[PDB]
């Protein structure tokens, strides 16, 4: 049975199937609520969206990342951008397919503690696992040795590897990337 | 005795009590003789160890127990110890296997086809039920005629027959047989003309449907009316709910009424030159929808009998040339086009060859037509105001337009076949016949077929009423204490969520007003609003590679699946009241009479709820008989009868509902003297005060009452 890759980051959700060349769903990891009145009574108002609902819909919500520097800080919100990646942008059962979460290094425990009862308890997945993202940035440039400086949305981190062993004393992890960049602008 | 007095046809009434007696003593065992599932049959007997020409090992809490070899060819499976499926479909197996086509159930008439012509009917041989009861002479359905007639000649009260027609074949013969039998009781005729001036409905409300090829889209109800005393009087016909849902729109695989295709089929140039109407059906959209005709039927030697039947109907030349005219003028609508004025919103006619055409058809102007049309003016209090109109709204009003002319020219011409067909002194009763279509279950279930399975759930919980009013008078009688829950209504009444203001129905309804309202939204409101807050309401098991279902309802006759993709456009229905008024100015009489007689919010839905309303309002007075005409076999071979056809139909007809509620009794119901006798190896007191439960029973003066699953012990 395929697996589903489920890479996270903290500015947007890149989902697909473990075989593909790309993220079948490519979405931002943003969830929306509303803050104005509401006055045409039998309009459907929904309580939140998420993904790129919200960004369309942005101009009468608030908008809020669940991930601030790779950290998950709202366990709800993250619970609810999980289900729409597996029910609405991948239209799958989550209960038919091992995951692979993604996380950055050197950050707390509860992190993955919480991500892997999330999954195994309100998702029922078969198995799951949980990688680093520098690793997998070897993997795909076609390497077993190199520094990878990775950069998303959160969070910057350097990991040396070597010929297939990575150098944990030396992973260097650093807190400013796309957002701080976007704030300062 | 009494039964070799119908000669040839005895054996097919009641076989005779030689091999009767053979076979009410087969040897067999309670507990070897179970029933199990299959692919192909579904349902067979076998020897959990079970074998009958393949093995199958099952859980032991899925096997049916197989009836007793006592009762195993009985017309009347409301006494047999063991009520489920499988039995009640080998015994009508059987019974139609040794030729047998009649039965009762509990309290409906089963008759199925048997293809092959009987005396059964013919002559008056087999009529002599007159007098005779249904409870003494063999099950047949003119001992249900006469019964009615017995009833109104007794109780004054009128009858009813509801037979069942989504069938192709078994209804249509069984009416024919029970005017000709009510005509040779209670004796140019009314039977002659009834079936003369019938290709008129066969053509106007009749259409190729993906489960049928002549289908009765809506609902006749014939009236055939008595004297003061019991003498036949005229009869006239009444038609129901039609679904004009398909004048305009026709799934995929599918078409509208066939008096299109019958005039487009070249037959009568004449017309085709009257009509300014090619023959090409791809160029008319009202019907190039799905398919334009079917292998298995003309068209031509079809638009002759309806010639025919306009000629024997009292029709003249003109109340034939402006029916023509009125069929072209629907057709001319389907492709007439607007186009949004160029920079700020208003729909604008762009050509007006159709308009041209439909004017000079229905007799009226084309710029005043026009006008009116993108123009509709409205009354403010005092004064009249245009009111815009956008291309789409020009659309719904084109639509609704021709769906109101449609039913219109039917309901006129019901109303002329019933001039034609009515002379006579004033009369008293009358007998209920009613046709309709039935229950269904598609592989894709559309807007149409929720309002069909709406009307058959009405008709279902009124059955229940009756039986179940039928069951505690004879309880009363009998002085057995016992009652229950009302088996009448109790059980759809919470099905009935399509009726109530928030069910379906009135949400549709709110989404055909409310503003830039999509699929999408309706979908989100019928969950908002039901799932999970109700127990019929029920999310579908949508499994890819078979179609995609929306909502899932918990009908009597199973758990349907609805795809609501298109319900908006289909429900609108925006009459247009300047155009209307224009239609009564035509200078074509027949537009005028259609349409002799100090409005944007009309929908399908809501008619079809108030028509539903008259035709149980008008079923609620009267008495009502049951019948269930079956197709036994798709191959028309006569004699062996396919078992999952049978099977869905036995669900869908209304019989098993009948046996689901009878199963809750005391189906059993024996007098003291038949047990005393049968079951005297050791008056009923003490011979069942010495055994099993003793709520089993509930003794009344001589009526013996036993559950589901006794007379499997003795």
């Amino acid at each position: 049975t395929t697996a589903l890759v489920c890479d996270n980051g903290s500015g947007l959700v890149k989902a697909g199937f473990a075989g593909d060349d790309a993220p079948r769903a490519v979405f931002p990891s943003i969830v929306g609520r509303p803050r104005h009145q509401g006055v045409m009574v039998g309009m459907g108002q929904k309580d939140s969206y998420v993904g790129d609902e919200a960004q369309s819909k942005r101009g009468i919500l608030t908008l809020k990342y669940p991930i601030e520097h790779g950290i998950i800080t709202n366990w709800d919100d993250m619970e609810k951008i999980w289900h729409h990646t597996f029910y609405n942008e991948l239209r799958v059962a989550p209960e038919e397919h091992p995951t692979l979460l993604t996380e950055a290094p050197l950050n707390p425990k509860a992190n993955r503690e919480k991500m892997t009862q999330i999954m195994f308890e309100t998702f029922n997945v078969p198995a799951m696992y949980v990688a680093i993202q520098a690793v997998l940035s070897l993997y795909a440039s076609g390497r077993t040795t190199g520094i990878v400086l990775d950069s998303g949305d959160g969070v910057t981190h350097n990991v040396p590897i070597y010929e297939g062993y990575a150098l944990p004393h030396a992973i260097m992890r650093l807190d400013l990337a796309g957002r701080d960049l976007t704030d300062y602008l | 005795a009494q039964m070799a007095d119908f000669g040839a046809a005895a054996q097919y009434l009641r076989k005779s009590e030689k091999e009767r007696l053979e076979a009410q003593t087969r040897p067999f065992d309670i507990r070897t003789e179970c029933f199990v599932p299959d692919d192909k049959e579904e349902y067979v007997k076998a020897k959990a160890e079970t074998e009958n020409g393949k093995t199958v090992t099952i859980k032991e809490d899925q096997v049916m127990q197989q009836n007793p070899p006592k009762f195993d060819k009985i017309e009347d499976m409301a006494m047999l110890t063991f009520l489920h499926e499988p039995a009640v479909l080998y015994n009508l197996k059987e019974r139609y296997a040794a030729w047998m086509i009649y039965t009762y159930s509990g309290l409906f008439c089963v008759t199925v086809n048997p293809y092959k012509w009987l005396p059964v009917y013919n002559a008056e041989v087999v009529a002599a039920y007159r007098g005779k009861k249904r409870s003494e002479a063999p099950p047949h359905i003119f001992s249900i005629s006469d019964n009615a007639y017995q009833y109104m000649l007794t109780d004054r009260e009128n009858q009813s027959i509801l037979i069942t027609g989504e069938s192709g074949a078994g209804k249509t013969v069984n009416t024919k047989r029970v005017i000709q039998y009510f005509a040779s009781i209670a004796a140019g005729t009314l039977e002659d003309q009834i079936i003369q001036a019938n290709p008129a409905l066969e053509a106007f409300g009749n259409a190729k449907t993906v489960r049928n090829d002549n289908s009765s889209r809506f609902g006749k109800f014939i009236r055939i009316h008595f004297g003061a005393t019991g003498k036949l009087a005229s009869a006239d016909i009444e038609t129901y709910l039609l679904e004009k849902s398909r004048v305009i729109f026709q799934l995929k695989a599918e078409r509208n009424y066939h008096i299109f295709y019958q005039i487009l089929s070249n037959k009568k140039p004449e017309l085709l030159d009257m009509l300014l109407v090619t023959n090409n059906p791809y160029d008319y959209a009202f019907v190039s929808q799905g398919e334009v005709s079917v292998a298995s039927i003309d068209d031509s030697e079809e638009l002759l009998a309806t010639d025919s039947a306009f000629d024997v109907l009292s029709f003249t030349a003109e109340e034939k040339a402006g029916v023509y005219k009125l069929t072209g003028a629907i057709m001319h609508y389907g492709n007439m086009k607007f186009k949004q004025k160029q920079r700020e919103e208003q729909a604008e006619p762009d050509g007006t060859e159709d308009a041209d055409k439909s004017a000079y058809l229905m007799g009226l102007n084309s710029a005043d037509l026009l006008k009116g049309l993108c123009h509709p003016q409205v009354k403010v209090g005092n004064e009249y105001v245009t009111k815009g109109q956008s291309v789409q709204q020009v659309y719904y009003s084109i639509g609704a337009l021709a769906k109101s002319v449609y039913e219109k020219m039917f309901n006129w011409m019901v109303t002329r076949i019933n001039a034609t067909l009515e002379t006579k002194q004033p009369r008293q009763y009358f007998i209920g016949v009613l046709d309709i279509a039935g229950f269904e279950i598609f592989d894709f279930n559309s807007f149409e077929q929720l309002c069909i399975n709406f009307t058959n759930e009405k008709l279902q919980q009124f059955f229940n009423h009756h039986m179940f009013v039928l069951e505690q008078e004879e309880y009363k009688k009998e002085g057995i204490e016992w009652e229950f829950i009302d088996f009448g209504m109790d059980l759809q009444a919470c099905i009935d969520l399509i009726e109530k203001p928030m069910g379906i129905m009135s949400i549709l309804e709110e989404e055909c007003m409310f503003p830039k309202a999509s699929d999408m939204t309706f979908k989100a409101k019928l969950y908002d609003n039901h799932l999970g807050k109700s127990n019929n309401f029920q999310k579908p098991r949508n499994v890819k590679g078979k179609q995609e279902a929306h909502f899932s309802l918990v009908h009597y006759a199973g758990t349907v699946d609805y795809n609501i993709m298109g319900w908006l456009e289909k429900n609108k229905d925006p009459l247009n009241e300047t155009v209307v008024g224009l239609y009564q100015k035509s200078s074509l009489k027949l537009m005028a009479t259609l349409f002799s007689t100090k409005s944007s919010f009309q929908t399908v839905s809501a008619l079809h709820r108030e028509n539903l309303n008259k035709l149980m309002t008008n079923l609620k007075t009267t008495h009502p008989h049951f019948v269930r005409c079956i197709i036994p076999n798709e191959r028309k071979a006569p004699g062996v009868m396919d078992n999952p056809l049978v099977m869905h139909q036995l669900r869908c007809n209304g019989v098993l509902e009948g046996i689901r509620i009878c199963r809750k009794g005391f189906p059993n119901r024996i007098l003291y003297g038949d047990f005393r006798q049968r079951y005297r190896i050791l008056g009923a007191e003490k011979l069942l005060g010495s055994l099993i439960d003793h709520n089993q029973y509930k003794f009344g003066h001589t009526k013996v009452f036993f559950k589901a699953g006794l007379l499997g012990l003795l």
